């Protein structure tokens, strides 16, 4: 509801009349001072998983995505307190550059910002509190493939309900379905 | 043994192979916390050390590098971390 | 296979899967770079920079902390050496063989080894003269090879 | 074998091994076809019908027929379920 | 020293299907050999196979069905035109009823029958039946 926490590269700001206001308002969390004063978010999508189970996502400028990791668990709790019945994830706006081809002086596309490295880097901030300890992409007998992501179970104690909204938000943003598994320690 | 499901091995069989050759490879190294006797300073020394690790204030020798896995000098306080 | 011995040895390091810094390493990118800027000025070389901050500092791999390699951050403001570290040690080891071979003329074994090391120098020198790490007129002269190594 | 007329033009359809899925030949004289007779649930006696398994001689001579016949009794509701 | 990675993988499948095994382990993964294997899985020779993602080159575990006769490779990637393709078929196929010489075109890694339903002669990449 204000132009401070939510900028863009462009003018449009639909569906942030309570979203950017949701983190203007809050008081006395751990790291209150170095968060409300200078950091910012970019955009938000309100997509669906399952049935009537909405999930607001936050698009983040990349150099301060690292500054959202050290306060994320003490930001998920407040944003889910205010927005009840709702899940909160943090995904960077990462800006795909197209694969060059036969068809001015464009210097070359860094592989940090390629389509393979983006659709991978979308996961390890999607599952922030559990990192990824394996990946077992498996083709489903008909050309359709399926990604099995193994999370660590050393921080299992928060990611139990978010796993089916993890696959739904990964399907809308990327286009490919996953499912998550919790294998034993090695 | 025509039907070993060689995508899901048991972790016991996973431990008793090479550090290469595994289904996903993973090293047999670890990091260990070592209290030298007589100081507050926890050391975070690597297991397969190659250097002679010295302590900062009470500057006695902590471990000895040897063949595979470093032998600690004194019987000392010691734990495997992470 | 091993290049100049018929060996089939499989013993080399295996990075783990997780690229992340562990939760106990409270040691920042600013601190590990300035440690590397300190003790590489104490005459140390990029293969032995990472070994002492693995053993006594817990930093598992500098690329997993800084996002950059060890020799890459030495060249970041110029205090990296002129010859590469691996070309330096073959040249240093070949001088030790050649000085040995002068007093020991009828050591026909070291005469066989001397061309195997010196072949590995020139095969690796032709790599760096294509990556423009070395100038194109750079030639391994055995006469001035003892002046390249200190 | 279903020509474009739609007719079966074939002397016989040979069996195939339930382990190695390959064809038992006409004179593979080590290929067994044996029956495993299931029981009823409540009293455990022979109820009349059975289940057949053909194990070809090439996979029988190799020596893991027992690994075979247990594995297809594991999958087909007979042995242990653990 | 692995000069061809499709040649090593498809040698490895061939030894275990005649050995009787239900799974193989293919140590390097490639984008040419996952598009190679979903030409024989689609025609119905192998089943579910998984790509094991590692940060270096991944592995592949293939579930063998038993319907495979031989899955070789034509090791120099020769060029084959659609005029020239018919004399490639009668050399290295057991019949004109079945089996596929799988060849990479500008429009994708295809069959030989997909290559002439399109008009897309290419480079021969391997064969399987």
């Amino acid at each position: 509801s204000a132009k401070i926490v939510k900028p863009n590269g462009e003018k449009p700001d639909e569906f942030e009349s309570g979203i950017s206001q949701a983190l203007l308002e809050l008081e006395m969390n751990s790291d209150l001072k170095a968060q409300l004063r200078e950091l910012n978010i970019t955009a938000a999508k309100e997509i669906e998983v399952g049935g009537g189970r909405k999930a607001i996502i936050i698009f983040v400028p990349v150099p301060q995505l690292k500054s959202f990791q050290k306060i994320q668990v003490r930001l998920v709790r407040e944003l889910e307190k205010k927005f009840s019945g709702k899940h909160v994830v943090f995904i960077a706006q990462r800006r795909i550059l197209p694969k060059p081809t036969r068809k001015k002086n464009k210097q070359k596309r860094p592989r940090s910002r390629t389509l393979t490295a983006v659709h991978d880097a979308i996961l390890e901030d999607l599952v922030f509190p559990s990192e990824i300890v394996g990946k077992r992409i498996r083709v489903k007998l008909d050309g359709s493939r399926l990604i099995k992501v193994h999370l660590d179970k050393a921080q299992q104690n928060n990611v139990e309900h978010k796993v089916e909204t993890f696959s739904g938000v990964y399907k809308k943003l990327t286009g490919k379905d996953v499912n998550f598994e919790f294998p034993e320690f090695q | 043994p025509l039907a070993k499901d060689l995508l899901h091995p048991s972790p016991e069989e996973e431990k008793r192979k090479h550090k290469k050759k595994r289904l996903v490879q993973s090293p047999n190294s670890y990091f260990m916390d070592v209290k030298c006797p007589g100081c507050y300073k926890i050391t975070t020394v690597f297991s397969h050390a190659q250097t002679v690790v010295l302590c900062v204030g009470c500057s006695t020798v902590l471990c000895q590098p040897t063949g595979g896995k470093a032998r600690l000098t004194e019987g000392c306080s010691f734990r495997r971390k992470q | 296979g091993r290049m100049h011995a018929p060996g089939k040895g499989l013993s080399q390091s295996a990075l783990p899967y997780r690229r992340s810094v562990p939760t106990w390493l409270k040691l920042t990118s600013d601190d590990v770079k300035e440690q590397i800027y300190k003790l590489a000025k104490k005459g140390l070389t990029p293969s032995q920079i990472g070994v002492i901050l693995r053993d006594s500092h817990g930093v598992a791999q500098v690329r997993f902390v800084t996002g950059n390699k060890i020799l890459r951050i030495l060249k970041s403001k110029g205090l990296a050496p002129d010859l590469p570290e691996d070309l330096y040690h073959l040249i240093k080891k070949a001088v030790a063989v050649r000085k040995h071979l002068e007093r020991n003329r009828k050591d026909k074994d070291a005469k066989f080894r001397l061309i195997l090391i010196e072949s590995r120098i020139h095969r690796l020198a032709r790599y760096y003269k294509t990556k423009r790490v070395l100038p194109p007129n750079w030639k391994y002269e055995s006469s001035t090879a003892s002046a390249l190594v200190a | 074998m279903q020509n474009d007329a739609g007719e079966f033009v074939d002397l016989y359809v040979p069996r195939k091994c339930s382990a190695s899925n390959r064809i038992i030949g006409a004179k593979d004289h080590a290929s067994i076809q044996m029956n495993v007779a299931e029981v009823d649930k409540v009293t455990g006696r022979f109820n009349g019908q059975f289940k057949t398994y053909a194990i070809c001689g090439a996979i029988r001579r190799m020596g893991e027929s027992d690994d075979s016949i247990l594995r297809l009794a594991k999958a087909d509701g007979i042995v242990s379920k653990n | 020293v692995r000069m061809n990675v499709l040649a090593d993988a498809l040698k490895s499948i061939n030894n275990a299907e005649k050995r009787g095994k239900r799974q193989v382990l293919i140590r390097p993964c490639s984008k040419v050999i996952v598009r190679f294997l979903t030409v024989m899985m689609k025609h119905g020779y192998i089943g579910e196979f998984e790509i094991i993602d590692d940060h270096r080159a991944g592995k592949i575990v293939v579930n063998l069905t038993g319907r495979l006769n031989k899955c070789g490779v034509i090791s120099p990637r020769f060029d084959v035109q659609l005029k020239d393709l018919e004399k490639w078929q009668n050399n290295l196929l057991p019949s004109r009823q079945f089996g596929f010489i799988v060849l990479t075109t500008s429009a994708g890694i295809m069959d030989h029958e997909e290559a002439r339903r399109k008009h897309t002669g290419g480079k021969i990449l391997g064969f399987f039946f």
